[PDB]
């Protein structure tokens, strides 16, 4: 015996290691983490952009910052975290993964990863190439509707930018959903079966259905703007019924670009769940179900963003829109019942779960909230929607998104992150996050419409906006420990080489190196539940596992 | 010619206080980088231009 | 006895877990300490083209029969030096490789051993192995 | 695969249902009448569903049982050499180069521009599909 | 230069006070049956002149053939570059409009008369006394049809000539070697095919000279000082003269009656810049310390160092060129001309030593890659399923295999190896048919067969000898 | 300079022309009918329709600019055709 | 081995997302034509029914002679294949022709563009069908080109075979316009 | 306002949270052990480590040594 | 065909809006694309015989 190794891997390794590699790639894994940088890097710029803006907004009066920046600035934060930050990283964990999860030793088509990742990064970098213009980009929020995005207002070159930009960024993410339908209907391990693999694949699926569903739409619709743009095509002219007709066709499409960015992120705390408690998943067929029921009703509920137009019949939209509430609320009792009476051990990941669902718990009341037509008659576009949609949308995707780097940060590299830093990031978000996105309820009801760039001393709110920056600056800062812990544990750090780091894993992902090699595979085990690692590191366990399947 | 409405933000450099006559100025065309003659004059902002380096 | 968490698989790798919360080195050394060290011996390693080992055992039982018996583990034993330390019993010894000789070794053993044994009473080990390794390393010339 | 039809044929019906009530429901009791907008959407997406299903099913009533489809099956059953993959490559940031090449042309009204993106994605395409057919030269 | 009357045949320019010049070039345009073909045509040529000679002394460069037995051929293409751009320069100024004027005017004129110490004697020996001179055009024309032209032939006779004698460079490869020549003879191949390339070069020249029109100097007026637009940015050969002009800072030095002003730095650097290209080879060999004979050439990844500094030097004209297209830039894409001034200004100190650390790290890859397709075989894109659970690349070996299947290690010979399977012949020469019928199988068989015997003889004869 | 620029006259009609002119738009010297006479105007204008009307009798137009466009499509076109040209005629080894 | 192939679902689902970018063209059309009453259709504008029904025939015949060259192509002969594919191309370079002297011809008689909102949405709707016939045609030469320089295999007749379907689609989507527009009115 | 009595709370509340979390996270103890003591025993199992970076039992020499 | 072209085209000015010429500017247009095709052509056949025999 007394094998001989070395005291440490290689800290960043041979010179000139990674620019070829990444130029000529196919391998999925580096796109997902080319995915990962490009979207932290531009969560930081809009991240800025948000800063400057909540410190334009406090101290009333316009301090130095002019009208139409102002509107440019919500228009570039609302598309680059919109359609810039989570589709790319939804299509990171993909390539992560997905793969990964089904067993599958390679992508269907390599070479159309690879070039959905590059159409995505020269879009993004196309659209967000606004701010060079003297006349800036374009000024319209995202919501774009009918009136000013015609050639009369808004005439500047920074529109056709922002839509180009669109285009090819749904182009990329068209051909991406493809790619994955294709990887996970065709290729497959040979034992495997449709009624065994992780609720994450699903989820995936579902969510690439919705892509292929939605996505082309905007195409046409994009197509048929700038041919109004440029050639007075009289498509959406207040003369005619164009005015309802975007509405209809655009909220049709971004009303699945939100429901699209759930269901993953929903399958990522389902698989992070069961390892830190030890339990197997809970109601898995009615999980499939839920997220069925979820996909397809997912679609006819695009109706309700049209409550102050005043020209849509409101009981049928309300009535969907409460039936697609159930589903997450099962949803939501699967995971709690997960859970129920277990060995839960806090550590860093589970801790941003417990976040996580402390967030969408409140978003979920605003929104069930929000629902009743007489409600948004008098909270519509105020800053209480804006306190659902941001409690929403963070508290799943960020949540969600840094406890799965957690998780499978070792599973890429090999490392293990310091849990000091990760609580104290995991406390830091959460405080800044409930302390400067709590009052706005109160500011929102009463009189204070969204998008403003100033108001008046006569009325009140003079410190809730104050305790709103206060709380945006603490969270502005917050990230910087989460990037130096990366930053040094990328190249120091615990190093772990046996299989599984956070034991008694599932999803079949723990049954290969740490440092997974090329095709990803060397050996398979036997297919014989949705615990197939579990099992195989334990194997004097089945009969119990089979024993007590259905107690209840 | 000047606007008469500002006239009261020129400068009247130190050896040329009586050279201008009211609305007029009367300044030369060859410029002073390379010889190119500069013929770009905005009223608005008061800003001549030499087109060959701008 | 494939301890809990380790099992065969169908070729001879061994598949093993560890509960999240530990470790997997188990190393009682600084990591920058361990870092400057591997640093150290890649760097003398890659210029003298010749492998250098180092062992921390006990070696209760003849030193040199030992030491010369654990060098066979070495992936290339006709060229490379040993240094073994035990702590215990307070030995330190290096030996040499068929291919590695009249290249400085034997001017390099005793200056190394008087560097590491004069580095060892102050209490640190690691540094007295680092310059040990550097004084041989600057001994042995390459051939 | 049965398994994915079902699900597609499933999703056509809902898909269906949700067009046909729509319309009827916007025939009657409607400022406007008949939306024209949505109802189209609702339809060619079911229709999308339906053709989808329809190729699974004339794909699953003509082929023989495949392992992964096979509950119990074993690992020596899949064993065998699988489809061809392309290894490194380069070609597609240069096609992606030239669509953006293209998108900005299109942006900002420049013909000369978008017929010299267009020829490029004419190139790249070109180099992309005989990157892995082009023999040995011959000289 | 003798002011004249118009009243040719172009309207729009008739009873105008304009140059003599200008007019016989009007009537070489309109009044002569495809004159305005001809003049394209020679334009046109020039232009692919510059460019074919940028890009062979960036092939050159790369290649490295510029060692000590070549180094005098080294310079004298150095000399032929600087009189071709010098002459090219020249050449557009002859039909004297408002944009050959102005870029004269502003170029002599500022240049020769901002030298500091002899300064106004060269303008004035060049121009006869000021600036517009009667003799200026007439001696322009002089120079641009017998000095520089009979000077650049005699040049381009001697390159050719001591090409010829000293025998050219091979790439590496598997009959190659630094005492022999591999190729082919003169008779049956060599000469025709310079034919047929030089047919196809006046093809594509007239093709696209007669599809794009260039200089309409009838849109255009004539020559008068007070006349001046947007109309900038010559010809784009010598446009980084330009661009170094635009973008240097206001510096100036004032003592006892005396004013250097800024463009003397322009002349200072476009001095040195002349100087270092010619005395790049001695630089080379006294700082590398290398005095032998190299009758075969390296890729361009094998040397980091060289690359990297033609990198460096491509990089900063590219910028330099990039920059002085401002205006072009500021109006078709609607972005603010102070800022890209300022973006190219920032740009020519920061940007190249990115792309020198870039491309550095882009050779060392290059070699490693490299290595890699030498340690195993190359990559054949199939995978099995091994039924124990495994997957595996399937190398195809180049040579020699051990016992265990894995080919031994090679060695580099600095050669290009192939990187796909289809490089390699696998699977080809499909049927006999044309387009749309088959021919006889046995002929299709034959043809096969001796196409396989033929190039492995061939390959055989190569390796052997 | 500093973001304004100079709009495209092909999109201009006569009536627009003379009177923008004479009224002295944004960033655009005002001119009066007192310095310049009408049938000044007029040729002006009467040049302005026909320069940019009539069909350039060179071939197709590259932009009305200067040689940097010249350069450019020399570089897209000549030097591609060219050295698709050299490595059709030429062996690579 | 790979009993079903990844190409066809692959192509399938791109068709599809195509047919929901046809589904947007047709939502951008049939908005709006309520909106006008009577003759809907601007006077200035007459649809030729003499020169649309040939172009459709054409097609038609293009996609019949398209399956026919895969009922060559499941078998051991690549010969026909090509002289079908050659057929089915120029039988869609005469249909390109075609609806391009349409164009010449509604133009020069009024309706432009800019002119009227059913002649804007009738070239919107035409312009995307008539981009998608080219890049047919390219994937043709394409694929023919690709079939002489190699060996044949079952990836080869594969393509062809998904060329042949995405071919179909665009004649089922073609025929539906057409008989959205000259027969419903 | 701009004045510096309120910007005092804007720059220094995120401070001294940030403090107070440090010294209350970053003072707790980490999973690595202590620096192994020569007084103490070697109760650690016999490490190697080998450099592995030249890429390709006769002994030739010795020595010892009782510190 | 270019000996033709060059024979019997109307090559002098005409060129206004009064009349729709529509021909003077395709002269040299047309000069140039035969010349170019006619030599092309023969570059063509030169190198395909060379590289067939
Ligand atoms: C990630 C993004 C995201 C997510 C997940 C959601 C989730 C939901 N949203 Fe939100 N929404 C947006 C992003 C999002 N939304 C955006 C960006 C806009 C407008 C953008 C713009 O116009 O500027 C918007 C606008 C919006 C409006 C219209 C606002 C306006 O235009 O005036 C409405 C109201 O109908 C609404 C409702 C809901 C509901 C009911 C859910 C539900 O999915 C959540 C409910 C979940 C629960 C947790 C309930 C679970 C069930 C139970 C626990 C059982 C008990 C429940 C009851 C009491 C019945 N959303
Ligand atoms: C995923 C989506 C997402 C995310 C993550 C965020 C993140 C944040 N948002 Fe944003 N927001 C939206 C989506 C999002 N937002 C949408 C859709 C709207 C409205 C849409 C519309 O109306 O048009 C909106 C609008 C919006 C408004 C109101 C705009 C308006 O009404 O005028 C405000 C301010 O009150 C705000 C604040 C914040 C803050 C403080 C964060 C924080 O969470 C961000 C913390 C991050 C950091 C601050 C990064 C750190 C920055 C630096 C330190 C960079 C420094 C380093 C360099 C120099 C490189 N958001
Ligand atoms: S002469 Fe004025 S910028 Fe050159």
């Amino acid at each position: 015996e007394l094998e001989a190794i070395r005291p440490y891997p290689a800290r960043t390794g041979p010179k000139g290691s990674l620019v070829y590699k990444l130029i000529t790639t196919t391998d999925h894994k580096m796109i997902g983490i080319m995915y990962c940088v490009a979207c932290i890097s531009f969560f930081f710029i809009g991240g800025l952009l948000a800063l400057l803006m909540r410190t334009e907004l406090a101290a009333p009066g316009l301090q130095f910052l002019s009208n139409e920046q102002f509107n440019q600035l919500f228009t570039m934060h609302g598309t680059i975290m919109l359609l810039f930050y989570a589709t790319p990283i939804v299509f990171g964990f993909a390539n992560l993964v997905l793969p990964l999860q089904i067993g599958a030793p390679d992508v269907a088509f390599p070479r159309l990863n690879a070039f959905s990742f590059w159409l995505f990064v020269f879009g993004a970098t196309i659209g967000a190439a606004g701010f060079i213009t003297p006349g800036g980009a374009a000024d319209f929020g995202w919501t774009a509707y009918t009136p000013l995005t015609d050639a009369i207002h808004s005439p500047g070159a920074g529109g056709d930018l922002w839509i180009m930009g669109l285009i090819v960024a749904g182009l990329g993410t068209i051909l991406g959903a493809v790619n994955m339908i294709t990887t996970v209907v065709c290729m497959r391990a040979p034992g495997m079966t449709m009624f065994r693999m992780p609720i994450f694949t699903w989820n995936i699926m579902v969510t690439s259905i919705l892509i292929l569903i939605a996505f082309p739409l905007l195409t046409a619709a994009l197509f048929g703007l700038a041919a109004d743009r440029h050639l007075g095509a009289h498509i959406y002219d207040a003369a005619n019924g164009g005015v309802l007709l975007w509405q209809h066709l655009f909220w049709f499409f971004g009303h699945p670009e939100v429901y699209i960015i759930a269901l993953p992120f929903f399958g990522i705390v389902s698989e992070i769940f069961p390892v830190f408690s030890r339990k197997p998943i809970f109601g898995y067929t009615t999980l499939v179900y839920a997220t069925l029921s979820i996909a397809a009703l997912s679609v006819a509920v695009w109706a309700h963003h049209m409550f102050a137009t005043g020209a849509v019949l409101l009981p049928f939209f309300s009535f969907m829109t409460y039936l697609i509430a159930v589903p997450t609320g099962i949803k939501f009792f699967n995971w709690i019942g997960t859970m129920w009476k277990g060995q839960l051990t806090f550590e860093t990941p589970m801790l941003f779960s417990v976040g996580f669902m402390v967030t969408f718990l409140l978003g979920g009341l605003t929104g069930v909230l929000l629902a009743s037509p007489p409600l948004d008659f008098h909270v519509t576009d105020s800053y209480f929607v804006v306190a659902h949609f941001h409690y929403v949308l963070f508290g799943t995707i960020v949540f969600a998104t840094f406890a799965g780097i957690y998780f499978w940060f070792p599973k890429m590299t090999g490392r293990l992150l310091d849990e000091r830093l990760g609580k104290l990031h995991f406390w830091l978000t959460f405080i800044g996050f409930h302390t400067t996105f709590l009052v706005q309820h109160w500011l929102g009801d009463e009189g204070m419409p969204r998008r403003y760039a100033d108001y008046l001393p006569t009325d009140g709110f003079q410190g809730l906006n104050v305790v709103s920056t206060i709380g945006a600056f603490i969270l502005g800062a917050s990230m910087f420990p989460f990037v130096w812990n990366v930053f040094k544990s990328w190249r120091y750090g615990e190093v772990v080489t046996v299989d599984d780091p956070w034991g008694y894993g599932n999803s079949l992902e723990w049954a290969t190196s740490c440092p997974p090699p090329r095709h990803n595979f060397t050996e398979l085990p036997r297919i014989r539940s949705e615990r197939p690692a579990f099992e195989l590191h334990y194997p004097h366990m089945v009969e119990r596992l089979r024993a007590e399947a259905h107690v209840g | 010619r000047i606007k008469p409405s500002d006239l009261g933000r020129v400068v009247k450099r130190k050896g040329q206080e009586s050279f201008n006559f009211g609305e007029f100025f009367a300044f030369t065309k060859v410029c002073s980088h390379l010889g190119c003659p500069s013929s770009l004059y905005e009223q608005q902002s008061y800003r001549i231009l030499c087109p060959c380096h701008q | 006895e494939l301890p809990p968490g380790w099992v065969l698989t169908t070729s001879g790798r061994i598949s093993g877990v560890t509960e999240p919360g530990e470790l997997s080195v188990h190393y009682p050394f600084p990591i920058a300490d361990l870092v400057a060290l591997d640093d150290a011996l890649t760097y003398s390693s890659r210029a003298c083209q010749v492998r250098f080992a180092i062992y921390l055992g006990d070696l209760g039982r003849d030193t040199a029969a030992r030491a010369r018996e654990i060098l066979g583990k070495v992936p290339t034993p006709d060229n490379a030096v040993l240094l073994a330390v035990s702590p215990n019993q307070c030995a330190i010894e290096v030996v040499y490789g068929s291919q590695v000789r009249g290249r400085g070794a034997e001017s390099a053993a005793p200056l190394g051993v008087a560097a590491a044994s004069s580095a060892f009473e102050q209490g640190e080990l690691v540094d007295g192995l680092i310059s040990a390794i550097r004084v041989l390393s600057a001994g042995i010339a390459p051939g | 695969m049965h398994i994915e039809a079902r699900l597609f044929e499933f999703v056509a019906a809902f898909f269906v249902v949700t067009a046909v009530l729509y319309g009827v429901l916007t025939s009657m009791f409607a400022t406007g009448g008949v939306e024209w907008a949505g109802t189209t959407a609702l339809a060619l997406t079911g229709g999308m569903a339906l053709i989808v299903a329809t190729f699974f099913r004339f794909v699953a009533r003509r082929l023989d049982s495949r392992p992964e489809d096979y509950e119990g099956a074993e690992i020596s059953d899949g064993a065998g050499e699988l489809g061809f993959f392309s290894p490194h490559s380069w070609w597609p940031i240069m096609v992606a180069l030239s669509g953006s090449v293209a998108a900005v042309g299109i942006a900002l009204w420049l013909p000369w521009l978008i017929a010299a993106g267009v020829a490029f994605i004419l190139a790249s395409a070109a180099g992309l599909v005989f990157e892995y057919y082009v023999g040995p030269e011959k000289h | 230069m003798v002011d004249v009357t118009y009243n040719g045949v172009y309207q729009p320019l008739r009873g105008v006070e304009m140059s003599r010049a200008y007019q016989s070039a009007l009537d070489i345009s309109f009044e002569v049956r495809g004159g305005l073909f001809v003049r394209q045509i020679h334009h046109w040529a020039a232009l692919m002149f510059a460019a074919a000679i940028m890009v062979h002394l960036a092939r050159i460069f790369f290649t490295g053939a510029f060692r000590r037995p070549r180094e005098t051929n080294w310079v004298i293409g150095s000399l032929l570059l600087i009189l071709a751009m010098f002459e090219g320069y020249f050449g557009y100024s002859l039909p004297d409009d408002l944009l050959s004027g102005l870029g004269l005017r502003a170029a002599l004129s500022s240049i020769t008369l901002g030298m500091p110490v002899i300064g106004t004697w060269l303008h004035w020996a060049l121009f006869g006394g000021d600036f517009p001179g009667t003799i200026l055009i007439p001696r322009l024309y002089a120079l641009h049809i017998l000095l520089l032209p009979g000077i650049i032939l005699a040049l381009i006779g001697l390159h050719l000539a001591l090409v010829w004698f000293q025998k050219h460079t091979q790439f590496p490869g598997p009959g190659r070697t630094e005492h022999n020549v591999v190729g082919v003879r003169v008779m049956p191949v060599f000469a025709f095919k310079s034919g047929a390339f030089f047919a196809a070069i006046v093809g594509v020249l007239g093709l696209m000279g007669g599809l794009l029109q260039i200089n309409p100097i009838w849109n255009l007026g004539p020559y008068k000082p007070s006349q001046v637009s947007a109309g900038s940015q010559p010809d784009f050969y010598m446009m980084w003269t330009e661009g170094l002009a635009r973008i240097w800072p206001p510096w100036e030095f004032y003592f006892w009656h005396h004013t250097i002003p800024a463009p003397v730095w322009v002349a200072v650097i476009m001095g040195l810049v002349f100087v270092l290209l010619p005395a790049y080879p001695f630089l080379e060999k006294r700082f590398t310390g290398d005095y032998a004979h190299h009758n075969l050439l390296q890729r361009p990844r094998d040397v980091p160092v060289r690359t990297a500094i033609g990198a460096m030097a491509i990089a900063f004209y590219m910028v330099l060129t990039l920059a002085a297209m401002n205006d072009i830039i500021a109006l078709k894409f609607h972005i603010s001309l102070n800022a890209t001034t300022w973006i190219g200004r920032i740009g020519m100190v920061i940007l190249p030593p990115f792309v020198y650390f870039i491309t550095y790290r882009w050779c060392i890859g290059l070699q490693r890659s490299d290595r890699s397709v030498l340690e195993h075989g190359v990559e054949t894109g199939i995978i099995k399923r091994l039924p124990h659970g495994a997957y595996i690349e399937l190398h195809q070996p180049l040579g020699p295999v051990d016992e265990h299947g894995h080919p031994i290690p090679l060695q580099y010979q600095g050669a290009p190896l192939p990187k796909r399977m289809n490089k390699l012949g696998s699977a080809g020469s499909p049927g006999s048919g044309s387009f749309l019928f088959a021919d006889s199988a046995a002929e299709d068989a034959a043809l096969r067969e001796a196409g396989h015997a033929a190039e492995q003889r061939a390959l055989a004869a190569l390796r052997e000898h | 300079s500093s973001g304004k620029y100079a709009p495209d006259l092909a999109p201009a009609n006569e009536q627009q022309i003379l009177t923008a002119m004479l009224t002295g738009p944004q960033n655009m010297p005002k001119f009066s009918n007192r310095q310049l006479s009408f049938e000044a105007k007029k040729d002006i204008i009467a040049y302005v329709k026909v320069a940019t009307e009539a069909r350039q009798p060179g071939g197709y137009l590259l932009g009305g600019f200067g040689p940097a466009p010249e350069g450019m499509a020399m570089w897209i076109i000549g030097m591609v055709a060219a050295i698709g040209l050299a490595l059709w005629i030429g062996a690579r080894s | 081995l790979n009993r079903p192939n990844m190409v066809s679902v692959g192509t399938i689902v791109w068709l599809s997302s195509e047919l929901m970018f046809f589904a947007g063209l047709f939502a951008f059309y049939f908005s709006a034509r309520a909106q006008a009453g009577g003759n809907w259709p601007p006077p200035p504008t007459e649809l030729n029914l003499y020169q649309a029904v040939p172009v459709t025939l054409v097609l038609i015949a293009s996609s019949f002679t398209c399956q026919m060259g895969v009922f060559a192509a499941e078998r051991g002969d690549i010969f026909g294949l090509r002289r079908w594919y050659v057929i089915t191309f120029l039988m869609g370079l005469f249909f390109v022709l075609g609806q391009a002297y349409e164009y010449r011809n509604l133009m020069s008689h009024g309706t432009s563009i800019p002119s009227s909102a059913y002649g804007s949405v009738f070239y919107l709707a035409t312009g995307f069908h008539g981009l998608h016939v080219t890049g047919g045609l390219i994937a043709f030469i394409f694929l023919l080109v690709r079939t002489g320089m190699s060996k044949f295999t079952p990836a080869q007749a594969t393509a062809s075979i998904v060329v042949s379907y995405y071919w179909h689609f665009v004649d089922i989507v073609w025929i539906a316009l057409f008989t959205v527009i000259y027969f419903i009115r | 306002m701009s004045a510096m009595e309120i910007h005092l709370f804007f720059v220094g509340i995120p401070l001294l949270l940030v403090v107070v979390l440090s010294v209350l996270i970053w003072s707790r103890k980490g999973p690595h052990p202590a620096t192994y003591k020569l007084s103490e025993p070697w109760t650690h199992p016999p490490i190697l480590w080998a450099a592995t970076d030249v890429v390709g039992f006769t002994v030739g020499g010795g020595a010892s040594g009782t510190w | 065909a270019l000996l033709l072209i060059f024979l019997f085209w109307p090559w002098e000015f005409k060129a206004a809006d009064g009349e729709s010429d529509f021909i003077y500017s395709l002269t040299t247009p047309l000069y140039g694309l035969t010349f170019g095709l006619s030599i092309l052509s023969i570059a063509i056949g030169a190198v395909l015989y060379q590289k067939r025999f």
